[PDB]
Parts: structure tokens; C-alpha cells; sequence
RNA sequence: UGGCACCUCGAUGUCGGCUCAUCGCAUCCUGGGGCUGUAGUCAGUCCCAAGGGUUGGGCUGUUCGCCCAUUAAAGCGGUACGCGAGCUGGGUUCAGAACGUCGUGAGACAGUUCGGUCCCUAUCCGUCGCGGGCGCAGGAAAUUUGAGAGGAGCUGUCCUUAGUACGAGAGGACCGGGAUGGACGCACCGCUGGUGUACCAGUUGUUCUGCCAAGGGCAUCGCUGGGUAGCUAUGUGCGGACGGGAUAAGUGCUGAAAGCAUCUAAGCAUGAAGCCCCCCUCAAGAUGAGAUUUCCCAUUCCGCAAGGAAGUAAGAUCCCUGAAAGAUGAUCAGGUUGAUAGGUCUGAGGUGGAAGUGUGGCGACACAUGGAGCUGACAGAUACUAAUCGAUCGAGGACUUAAC
């Protein structure tokens, strides 16, 4: 990695963000705008993808919403959420949970592992 | 008319202050010199010869350095004039710096698009494939050379050859940021030509 | 990226189970729409006894898409499936209940009865 | 990048296994020079291993160095002696253990050939 | 493809001008004296770099 | 559709489709207008206009045509009914077989049907790229002007003007602002993805490293889950913007010839997506070989001169380390007062918790040591290795006139 674009994006680095790893379960408070107002929705799901380094990191949660499950890619150090809380830490073998798109219900359970 | 020299350092992103997040390419930009002033009496026409990126003594040669000694400057390794300046508020020897622009400028960015070697048609010219099967036999192919009558094919029949390292021009890019205590510019989207690669950037043509 | 011959599940009560996209509308040589998109259909499944029924020529838009959607602040959203709202020309949909999330770009597009009755907006 | 040497991925690893050993044997060998150029950061790479000497990095060794003789009398393989010889040989320099000296083209078809040593 | 018609000597002769070979980059060596290729070692002392 | 039989029977391969286009205008859309039995919205017809654009399917070998769904539009023709040494080979007209029908018959069509070998290493011109030579009145290093050439040229919907003008209502503007798309093009890899055969991990069979443990070979990279650089689109940024000049059809002003009238004869305007520019790229071999800045300096031989030869200057090359470049040349970064590549060290990203040991378990295995170990191309540092010594090329500047 270049050193100076490393400087030049630091100081928009968010630093109040918690240690989390592909498999852990988070709510992750978007702050939606809709104009003039704006209004925290919570998306809870599993971590199942984290890529990238430094400013340009991104992590994808996915949840089953009313059936259907859905995927939320953000960038990690975004504005636009306002917190993320760990709400179990999950043990998995591996950095990509892809394997979980095709499963549900059961099969799509992560072993919980106390930190 | 604004502009400077500068190196493509690589891309990255920045979020704007109501959270849209912006690509942005990083441009090294030393502070330029004004090598040479060109005058319609004497030479035909107006315009700023800015050098760029201190070269080695032992890299440059005795005619570089008697031109550069009326800047009295290091020999640069980027030489690049500049058309439609305003000549009087420019003096051989002044340094130009990137905070001659600001947030939010509207400028061009020139480069040499990196280089691709030698490619065929469907890449070179963005042509269609033949069937890939139904037993055709024409795949990567550049197409009929014409019809029949002329007896010859006419120029312009695009076909393959070297592609890539063109001069190229990006026009109407947003300044993101300007960096002074770095000499950084931060365009919004990106620029040809590979990373250390010259990068020119001037006020937009067309504003 | 739904094109000609995508098949999508229907996510309303209209009688349509499963529709195939005919066309894509809004602009000549136009390849592939996204959500928010309405896309001519043909109803390929039908729940016996709906309003619409197997085989008719219907408008619908895109609430889910497999490829999802890039939004201005950087995130994504991609769902599991694609699936579509039978609607008439004045974006109401003919059904009268929406199944499943839809996503937050049909408020731009102005599908607002279909926001409202969607279970979640993301 | 790296070169290919007209050899597929397994017979380039396999190769490049085979110069390796022969290089820590005989300390010195005579090939192309496309292949010593490429036999240098190969054969570097194994001497830190030497280097490091803990029993982690002899197994990475292992799995790489042919088992091959190396000293007949003492009965030392290869790999002993690169962590014997070898590595007490270069305990003080940080790298650049290998230098490539080019001869002329070889008869029978022009080959460029070259000596690689350990320095 | 055939050719249409055959080559003239002019022709010939006029294509085969970069048909050429270079003299070799020679450069004596020092030690010994025979000459060998610019920054090769040399085969007939086996000297490098002022070293055999 | 024909008429003729002038070229081709020591061979000018066919219909349809595919790839690639190019031209005409008798204009399908977009642009500008006259007339209207043009209220408005729409239209009809004629004129100017070829800049750009001009869809995806069902049926059929099909061209065509009908149909489905779109579009601003789904234009008409020429180019050997453009394009088979560029592709396909479904139709048709080789040999097989069959139906109907005709024939005494072999067989045949006034009809069908199933199956049936598409050869060629590009010499020349042409076309797209890349070099070497010389030239350009000294020898070099850079920066450039632009005669000239190429590229681009498309358009929808919505909001506003305004439910205003218009109309009885129904409906519903011009012009002028503003937003956002489709198709197309350029660039780029930060983001979303693809690839990633010298990256990481899991795992099957067998064989090998004496055995255990740990590993190597082979099985498509054995298979499977990820993935760095690079290359990428479906990803991202941007473009066709503002306008000038001269015009086309048209509209005119002043104005006679011809006391009036008249756009025209003198004279003065206006007026198109079109023309010339503006915008992008190439461009001095532009032999008319241009211009500017800087550097080198008048050497040594001979010959009566003309001129020739030899060392060099500035500078460059050979050779060497390479990649941001690349088929090879070339280009670019470097060649020891050098970070050019490799290695080494420190990182990033990637994988995902190494081996050894200990503990828990009868055991498979789990846990701790420990975000561990490993890591191709990416970043920074570091002369440890290789870029040695050398060789080769490269000026001394013609004559005439004019001004100094
Ligand atoms: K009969
Ligand atoms: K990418
Ligand atoms: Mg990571
Ligand atoms: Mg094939
Ligand atoms: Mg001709
Ligand atoms: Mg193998
Ligand atoms: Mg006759
Ligand atoms: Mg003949
Ligand atoms: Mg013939
Ligand atoms: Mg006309
Ligand atoms: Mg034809
Ligand atoms: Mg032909
Ligand atoms: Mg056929
Ligand atoms: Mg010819
Ligand atoms: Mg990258
Ligand atoms: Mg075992
Ligand atoms: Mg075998
Ligand atoms: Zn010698």
C-alpha cells in the first residue's frame, strides 16, 4: 500500500467502531435520511464478508427478512451508520460465508463462541 | 487558463460531507516552475513552459541545464507548455502550486492511457464475435475487409494493432480536495494512464 | 439485471404466481432493468381463482433483484431473489397485499402505495 | 510476474526443486541464464529457512529441498547441510546470497548459459 | 495464397538488406587479452570482473 | 419483370443468415420552413436538410409477410441482388430411400419427404500497427506552430412556465428555464463483481520421505471454499456543453427597371441537427522538410584548390538491470556520487488459527500457547547480489546577393 494515500484518508477513519469478524452477529444502526429528516433503521444479521483495507473497507451483513434474505454491503468507516453493537460472537472456519446464501432455517445456524 | 504538472499516485475515496462516498485519484503535483515565457513577437504565439520533477544532475545534460539556468532551478524532468495563460501574471522562474485550484473546481485532466500492446479487433475496436458454435469458424475475426467493387479496401477498415498509449483527454472532473502541505490534488473519478504516470491538469475548456 | 426471458416471482396477491419478462421498458435498445423498473410480463404461473390470471399480458416493476442496487453513500443492497408487482398505469398495484421487503428505491421511482404495503422497506 | 521457462506449472515447481538441490550439493552450477535468474530468489528464499533454523522452518524446507546426498562420508542430506553449511555460512548478510556470471551462447542451439554460485 | 508473380532479383536483394547480422558486443579482456562478449565471463582465463 | 447475347464454359461458387461496413437521397426520426378544408392537441401536403440515429422476439431455410412487445424512428435503394482465399450451409440441383402422380418399361415431375465431404502456409497492391535509412547546407538536447487528416455529431420522459394561450366543452400549447434516463463512446480499477495454473486453507485415493507426527508426487490446477497484483464489465468517472462565422428553404427592409406594385437588379438584414469553427486525437518526409530555448566550437593530417582522411567536443549508442512499455525493433525507469531488478527487513492485502508442546476426552476431536502461521506480482527501506572493464558513433559548418 502507498503510504501517502494512507495519511491523506486518516483522519476520515472512524475509530469508535468495535472489532468484529466474518460470522459475528450485529445491529447496524443506518441513519436513513429522507430529506429533511432523518431516521435510524436497525439492520441486524450475520457478518459474512469484510474486504479491502483502510478507507475502502467494506463489510456485508445478510438477515432473512419476511422470507427473504437480504444482503447490506457498507463501507465500514461510512458516516451513515451510527453504531454497531456485537450481538454474539460466531465461530466459523473461514473469512467469506458465502455458504450461507444457499442455506436456510437450521442448516443456516453459526455456532455461538463466547468471546 | 490554470495548470500543473503532476504524477498519478492511484485512486482511493473520500466521503463527502452529507455522506456520499467519492472516488477520488491522488495527483502528486511538486511545485511546478516556470521554465520559459513564449511571446507572440518572438516566438508566434502565447504560452508558459512548466517544468516539472527535479532530475538528477548526472540524469540531465548540458543543454538541459543552460535552459533551465534562467529559472535558476534543478533540471526538470517534465517539460509541458501551457496555451491560453494569462502571460503577465506569470514570470520565468515562479513556481506554480497546486493551490492555484480549489474544492470544487471544474478542471481537464490529460494523460497517456496505459498501454495494451498489441490487440485484435473485438478488444481494439469493441467488435462482435462470430457464433461460437452451430459450426462456425469466425470468431475473433475483424469482419468482412469491404465490398467487392473498389477493388480495394478502403482506409479507416479498423483492424488490429497496438492500442493503448494515446495522449487523452478527461474533461469537466470535480476537484475534491486540494492538499497544499502535500502538493496533492484529489479529482473526483479517475484519469488515464498508469500510476507515476505525467498527469496535466487545467481549468475546464469548456466552462 | 432483468432482461427478456427472466423469470421473476410475483411479491403481491394478484393472482400471478410467476411472470416472463417480454420487454424492458423505456428506450429503444434497452437490455436489462433494475428495481424500480417497469418491465412488460407474461403471467406464466397463476393462483387458481386471482384477478389476473395464466397467461395474460401484464406491466409489473421490480421490487427485489438478485444483483440489488448501489446506493450514493456507498452501501448495496441485493436480495435472494427477483421478483416483481403487477401494476397498472398509474404505478398502484392490482394486488392488494405486498410479500417480502422491498427495496428503499421504489420511493424514489414514486411507487408509494407499493412502499406503504410492502411488510419492510430497506 | 514471474517466468514460465516453457514448462507447465508442475514441471516449472519441479524443476526449480531440482536446481535447488543441486545448487545447495555442488554450491555452483552451470544453466541458462532465463533459468538462474529464476533458480536466484528460489534458492534465496530456502537460506533464509536455513537462517531462521527453528524446526517451523526446516519443515517448510522439507516440503521444497529434493532428498538428495549431499556428503557422502558424513552421510548428509541436502537439507543438513543448508542448515549446517549454508546457513552458518551466511549468518551476517542480509541477502543476496547467489550471483548469476554469464558465459556465451551454447552450441546446438545458441542458449544463453550462465554460472549461479552461492556468493 | 500463391504468389501472383515471381520474385525479381531487385525485389529479392531489396527485402534481404535487414537480413543482416551484427557484429558481436566484444570487449578484450583485461587479464588475459582474448576477447569476450561484454559482461560475460571469460571463457578462455575465466576471469570476472578481474578475477579467475 | 423483360428484350439483346457484347465479357466470362483450359470455372467470374448459390438463396438466406453472421462479421464489417460504405455511398445516394426519391427523408423513417430528429432540425428549419410554405400552404391548409391549420382553433388547441394532433395532422395533411410541399420545400430545405444525409449530422447522428433508425428494436427484441413467435412462425417459416427463408427474402418477404402475419403476429407479440417496444421505439423519437422502427426509411428506400446502390456497392458482382456489397461482403463464403472472412464464417455458416438450413433452402436448392450429385450419388441412397420413400409417398402421390405419369410411364409397358428403364425412369420422370405437372408434386412432396428423410439422409447427404465447404480445399488454399498471402508474392504484389490495398488496409491496421511497428521499425531501420537518408534527407531537411555544422553537430546535438528539449519545447512547439499547424498546411493538412481523423474522431465526435443521436434522443426520450418528467417538473416548471400553465391547466396559462386556444376551446362551448372535451382537451390543451408555442417559446423560455430546470431535472433525469436510453443507446453510443472514452478512460479507470477506489467501490460491486469476474479471472487470478509459483497465494491461503479444507479434503479423497494411492505411492514416497525407514516408522509416528509432519510433508512431497500423481489423480483436469485431483476436487472443494476463498483470493493479492495484473487484465477486466455487468462496476465507476466523464463526453456529445456553451456558443461564433457564412449559408439552405423561408421571412424580409429599402428600391427602381415599369410615376404604382415588387425580397433584388445596385444596397442592407434575418434564418437550419446541415457547411466552416468551437471540443478530442495525429500531424514539418508540410522535400514548401517550419519556429523558439539551450549546448558544443573552429582540432590534426594531408592536396595547388575543390576536396579527402584521423582523432575528438556537445550528445548518443553498443552492452547490462528492468517495466509503467512490448510479437521483435521501439518506448520508458536505471547502470556504482546507483534504489533498476532480485534478495533481506518492515508493512499492506489475502487466507483464517501453523508446527511443537500442554490440557480435556476411551476415541474421532476440542481448547490454550496465538488474529497464529504462511503469503506470486502491491508499498517503504536497505547496496547484500547483478547493473564491470570497456568499445562504437558523433561537428570545424558551400556559393550569390542584400542589410549590417
Ligand atoms: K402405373
Ligand atoms: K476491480
Ligand atoms: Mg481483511
Ligand atoms: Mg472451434
Ligand atoms: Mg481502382
Ligand atoms: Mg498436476
Ligand atoms: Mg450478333
Ligand atoms: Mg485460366
Ligand atoms: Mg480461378
Ligand atoms: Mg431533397
Ligand atoms: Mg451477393
Ligand atoms: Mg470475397
Ligand atoms: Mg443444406
Ligand atoms: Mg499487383
Ligand atoms: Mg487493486
Ligand atoms: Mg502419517
Ligand atoms: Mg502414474
Ligand atoms: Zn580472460
Amino acid at each position: 500500500m502507498q503510504k501517502l494515500i494512507e495519511d491523506i484518508t486518516k483522519e476520515q477513519l472512524r475509530t469508535d467502531l468495535p472489532a468484529f469478524r466474518p460470522g459475528d452477529t450485529l445491529r447496524v444502526h443506518v441513519k436513513v435520511v429522507e430529506g429533511n429528516r432523518e431516521r435510524i433503521q436497525i439492520f441486524e444479521g450475520v457478518v459474512i464478508k469484510r474486504r479491502g483495507g483502510g478507507i475502502s473497507e467494506t463489510f456485508t451483513v445478510r438477515k432473512i427478512s419476511y422470507g427473504v434474505g437480504v444482503e447490506r454491503t457498507f463501507p465500514v468507516h461510512t458516516p451513515k451508520i451510527a453504531k454497531i453493537e456485537v450481538v454474539r460472537y460466531g465461530k466459523v472456519r473461514r473469512a467469506k460465508l458465502y455458504y450461507l446464501r444457499e442455506l436456510r432455517g437450521k442448516a443456516a445456524r453459526i455456532k455461538e463462541i463466547r468471546r | 487558463t490554470k495548470g500543473i504538472l503532476g504524477r498519478k499516485i492511484g485512486m482511493t475515496q473520500v466521503f463527502a460531507e452529507n455522506g456520499d462516498l467519492i472516488p477520488v485519484t491522488v495527483i502528486e503535483a511538486a511545485p511546478n516552475v516556470v521554465l520559459q515565457k513564449k511571446t507572440a513577437e518572438n516566438d508566434g504565439y502565447e504560452a508558459i513552459q512548466l517544468g516539472f520533477d527535479d532530475k538528477r544532475e548526472k540524469l540531465s545534460n548540458k543543454p538541459e541545464k543552460g535552459h533551465v539556468a534562467k529559472a535558476e532551478t534543478a533540471p526538470k524532468r517534465f517539460v509541458k507548455e501551457l496555451r491560453g495563460v494569462e502571460m503577465d501574471a506569470y514570470e520565468v522562474g515562479q513556481e506554480v502550486k497546486v493551490e492555484i485550484f480549489s474544492a470544487g473546481e471544474i478542471v481537464d485532466v490529460t494523460g497517456v492511457s496505459k498501454g495494451k500492446g498489441f490487440q485484435g479487433a473485438i478488444k481494439r475496436h469493441g467488435q462482435s464475435r462470430g457464433p461460437m458454435s452451430h459450426g462456425s469458424r469466425y470468431h475473433r475475426r475483424p469482419g468482412s475487409m469491404g465490398p467487392v467493387d473498389p477493388n480495394r479496401v478502403f482506409k479507416g477498415k479498423l483492424l488490429p494493432g497496438r492500442m493503448g498509449g494515446e495522449q487523452i483527454t478527461v474533461q469537466n472532473l470535480e476537484i475534491v480536495k486540494v492538499d497544499a502541505e502535500r502538493n496533492l490534488l484529489l479529482i473526483k473519478g479517475n484519469v488515464p494512464g498508469a500510476k507515476k504516470s505525467l498527469i496535466t491538469v487545467k481549468s475546464a475548456v469548456k466552462s | 439485471m432483468i432482461q427478456q426471458e427472466t423469470r421473476l416471482k410475483v411479491a403481491d396477491n394478484s393472482g400471478a404466481r410467476e411472470v416472463l419478462t417480454i420487454k424492458v421498458l423505456g428506450g429503444s435498445g434497452r437490455k436489462t432493468a433494475n428495481i424500480g423498473d417497469v418491465i412488460v410480463c407474461t403471467v406464466k404461473q397463476a393462483t387458481p381463482g386471482g384477478v389476473v390470471k395464466k397467461g395474460e399480458v401484464v406491466k409489473a416493476v421490480i421490487v427485489r433483484t438478485k444483483s440489488g442496487a448501489r446506493r450514493s453513500d456507498g452501501s448495496y443492497i441485493s436480495f435472494d431473489e427477483n421478483a416483481c408487482v403487477i401494476i397498472r398505469d398509474d404505478k398502484s398495484p392490482r394486488g392488494t397485499r405486498i410479500f417480502g421487503p422491498v427495496a428503499r428505491e421504489l420511493r424514489e421511482n414514486n411507487f408509494m402505495k407499493i412502499v406503504s404495503l410492502a411488510p419492510e422497506v430497506i | 510476474s514471474y517466468r514460465k521457462l516453457g514448462r507447465t506449472s508442475a514441471q516449472r515447481k519441479a524443476m526449480l526443486r531440482d536446481l535447488t538441490t543441486d545448487l545447495i550439493i555442488n554450491e555452483r552450477i552451470e544453466t541458462t541464464e532465463t533459468r538462474a535468474k529464476e533458480l536466484r530468489s528460489v534458492v534465496e528464499k530456502m537460506i533464509t529457512l536455513g537462517k531462521r533454523g527453528d524446526l517451523h522452518a526446516r519443515r517448510q524446507a522439507a516440503a521444497y529441498i529434493r532428498n538428495e546426498v549431499a556428503n557422502e562420508e558424513n552421510n548428509q542430506d541436502a537439507l543438513q547441510k543448508l542448515f549446517s553449511d549454508i546457513a552458518t555460512r551466511y549468518e551476517e548478510r542480509q541477502g543476496g546470497y547467489t550471483r548469476i556470471m554469464k558465459l556465451g551462447p551454447r552450441r546446438g542451439d545458441g542458449a544463453p548459459m550462465a554460472i549461479i554460485e552461492l556468493v | 495464397a500463391v504468389p501472383f508473380r515471381r520474385t525479381s532479383k531487385m525485389k529479392k536483394r531489396l527485402r534481404r538488406t535487414h537480413f543482416k547480422l551484427n557484429v558481436p558486443g566484444m570487449t578484450e579482456c583485461p587479464s588475459c587479452g582474448e576477447m569476450k562478449l561484454s559482461h560475460r565471463v571469460c571463457k578462455a582465463c575465466g576471469s570476472y570482473n578481474g578475477k579467475d
